[PDB]
DNA sequence: ATCAATATCCACCTGCAGATTCTACCAAAAGTGTATTTGGAAACTGCTCCATCAAAAGGCATGTTCAGCTGAATTCAGCTGAACATGCCTTTTGATGGAGCAGTTTCCAAATACACTTTTGGTAGAATCTGCAGGTGGATATTGAT
DNA sequence: ATCAATATCCACCTGCAGATTCTACCAAAAGTGTATTTGGAAACTGCTCCATCAAAAGGCATGTTCAGCTGAATTCAGCTGAACATGCCTTTTGATGGAGCAGTTTCCAAATACACTTTTGGTAGAATCTGCAGGTGGATATTGAT
């Protein structure tokens, strides 16, 4: 048995919009956190709840850009996000 | 090194959340660049602010005003 | 012997409210009236926020509201929805929302 | 110490929803709610203020702003719960 | 009998707009509008002219960003002609919608 | 006089000169009602703001600065007009 | 014997400082935040001015106008990022038009 | 009656552009343009006093609200002027 | 690609009316000089809070195979939108009158800000409660294939 | 439409990590009594503002023709998703030290609060310039035809 390529991408769908945790990985987002926050200031320590946040912001904004990636693949008659459609959206949401 | 450390079945999921159904191979990288771009930018005005404070560190206050700042406001960890 | 918070029949605080106007720079006056009215507000949205929030509750078989509630709350009717539409709710998750044309045919 | 907006929220969910209750998380969310409301109002009405060259926020500047900031029927219920608690405060 | 091919004028226009910064809209028409919208809002208003100038200035500069931003929605589509579901597209990706 | 259905004032040639400026070539022929409807929905929020300033100041006129601090609130900031 | 002379500039110190104790951002104004921060307005003052000038006599006048500002502005990343949410009366846009609708 | 800035940058256009003049729309567009950074400035520091429970806006306010507001070498040269401007003012 | 013939920028000059620059006085900031507060920096320090370290587990990423379905490319017809010339009217614009406003002053009764003295609600940890998060197992739907 | 093979609920249970209640200090409203503004309530100007008037203009609405573009249909190669087998590291849990906080006192360098003394920026006429609006004339692009 094998299932056809999509229906598995539509049951995650499903999954992923009905649960709420965090889907990146807290120890590589810290280490990230930590390296760009490094490149700023040299001897900077972290709260938890301040990666926390960084990571709620962060998956937050991602993925709502990335809802508005999937309009621009749907208006370009794709099924498929490319970069140009996330690009798209950054300038017009005026990010770039 | 460590931006490379956010993983394509991660960003997959992120996407699924977002409602995307079929991924190009070249959007990981994309997102990748995206996701250090907008962490650069929040990360300097919290950095910024805990300087100010002279502290050494990084609060979650810090987060949220820089958050604010950026026309991101979060609730929950504020504030 | 007795609150501003009574005399205006609110449970938010009137006096601290108060406090905050004047400590908070807007003005170097704040109204009598002012707090009492601002206070009103914030106890109304709250009000809205936590019946809807509390039927969201209810329909997901909880007793117990977690942030999910309250995203789905402000999501689902418009008015809070455009009101928090800049806003970012922790551990609040997304609408469930599929595209027509990414369902099958 | 940390003063917090908890018990009002408390007092008011369990007036509109009598057996809710409320996790930590959702409290604090809540109170960053609150807070940001409280900040827009008062900022607005701040603005109303200098605009006009008065020194003082009245509760028509609260009002004003309630109007501005707040979208359609959400904004009238407020003015007028705000004016029903003026009134009553006014009132011995 | 002269006659230029379709697209030429489009783009000569396109030039000529885009390098002047006059108003485009006729102004009777437009506080026309901004009256009557004022009007059904509050009926004894009175309008400086300077009132009815900031609302064109602001108007047509918010509407040329909405049909560049629209442009981009036609051309992202493979397309050269601006459609409403462009518009609309725009609309929702900054938030207005 | 009576003021009515003025949105039709702004016509097809200044829709199309707005789109010119906008850099688009080639405009469907459903485009100018969608586009008078957003300019209505725009000038409707706008001059709401306004008007509301202006009913808080007690004044019967509705002044450039009104325009502009609406405007400022609606995230649109305008240089040129006292603000 | 102004203070706008003591700090060796152009924009009013003075009137800085009145309008920072007008405008209710704090109990109490520093010494140092008017001088400082009308340095600073003249500095972008100045940057602004530098490129319009050049707009303006790129296109052969000798008069500053509005059109002039916005080319300075939006020709200029730092600027145009700064001024990004801002419009200018009578400034028109930048001259672009995309490659794809262009005659070939 | 209607103070503006037209003096103060009519002397700034005279210092980078001798011979360039200046039309009164353009001029205007400049004064608001001073307005607004100004109170983004004044905002942002504000906010920053009030995050920091302190009750006076010094220098440091100021300058750290540019760094916040400005871009880059916008921000670096606005500094520059800033702390040159504030030890000149000390030193005279 | 040339030839030729439309229409079209593209430039430079020129005279000139509308703004721009320049000049000359006066309320109101700006600056001075003294008298008081005060806020917040400096100087110790008691504590939550972070940074490592270690180690075991199993929860996921990685890498590979392979096929189905999507996106890109081509073809092409129908019709929709561009271009243009007509003709007709709504807009421009240049002044005119009378008017209904904000904008200013002059005061006051009402409202708010202080300065101390008391009176509780708020808040912080301990001492009880209580949904719910997991954890199975079986009924129902979903999916892919004959 | 039926047949097997997953996947998804839905019910039902229970201990616990986390929500609720409970108990006492104390910061912070509240209450009293004085000390200051102020925002209007009338009274009054000086001005932009509405509403015409009257030609003329140029810009708009209309209708006709046709080219180029949009959308439909087909082909097919490429790539990305489904599934699986392997192994890597991130996740949990607990401890330990101490670093960087806040929390308290103390005390000046800095800021605020008045009352005069000057200087300046603003406003209103006086005195120049500069684009601008045309006007050919010189090259440029567009289009049709050898």
């Amino acid at each position: 048995h094998r299932y056809r390529p999509g229906t598995v991408a539509l049951r995650e769908i499903r999954r992923y919009q009905k649960s709420t945790e965090l889907l990146i990985r807290k120890l590589p987002f810290q280490r990230l956190v930590r390296e760009i926050a490094q490149d700023f200031n040299t001897d900077l320590r972290f709260q938890s709840a301040a990666v926390g946040a960084l990571q709620e912001a962060s998956e937050a904004y991602l993925v709502g850009l990335l809802e508005d990636t999937n309009l621009c693949a749907i208006h370009a008659k794709r099924v498929t996000i490319m970069p140009k459609d996330i690009q798209l959206a950054r300038r017009i949401r005026g990010e770039r | 090194d460590n931006i490379q450390g956010i993983t394509k079945p991660a960003i997959r999921r992120l996407a699924r959340r977002g409602g995307v159904k079929r991924i190009s191979g070249l959007i990981y990288e994309e997102t990748r660049g995206v996701l250090k771009v907008f962490l650069e930018n929040v990360i300097r005005d919290a950095v910024t602010y805990t300087e100010h404070a002279k502290r050494k560190t990084v609060t979650a206050m810090d987060v949220v005003y820089a958050l604010k700042r950026q026309g991101r406001t979060l609730y929950g960890f504020g504030g | 012997a007795k609150t501003r918070s009574s005399r205006a029949g609110l449970q938010f605080p009137v006096g601290r409210v108060h406090r905050l106007l004047r400590k908070g720079n807007y003005s170097e006056r704040v109204g009598a009236g002012a707090p009492v009215y601002l206070a009103a507000v914030l106890e109304y949205l709250t009000a809205e926020i936590l019946e809807l929030a509390g039927n969201a509750a209810r329909d997901n078989k909880k007793t117990r509201i977690i942030p999910r509630h309250l995203q789905l709350a402000i999501r689902n009717d418009e008015e809070l929805n455009k009101l928090l539409g800049r806003v970012t709710i922790a551990q609040g998750g997304v609408l469930p929302n599929i595209q027509a044309v990414l369902l099958p045919k | 110490r940390k003063e917090s907006y908890s018990i009002y929220v408390y007092k008011v969910l369990k007036q509109v929803h009598p057996d809710t209750g409320i996790s930590s998380k959702a409290m604090g969310i809540m109170n960053s709610f609150v807070n940001d409301i409280f900040e827009r109002i008062a900022g607005e009405a701040s603005r109303l203020a200098h605009y006009n060259k008065r020194s003082t926020i009245t509760s028509r500047e609260i009002q004003t702003a309630v109007r501005l900031l707040l979208p359609g029927e959400l904004a009238k219920h407020a003015v007028s719960e705000g004016t029903k608690a003026v009134t009553k405060y006014t009132s011995a």
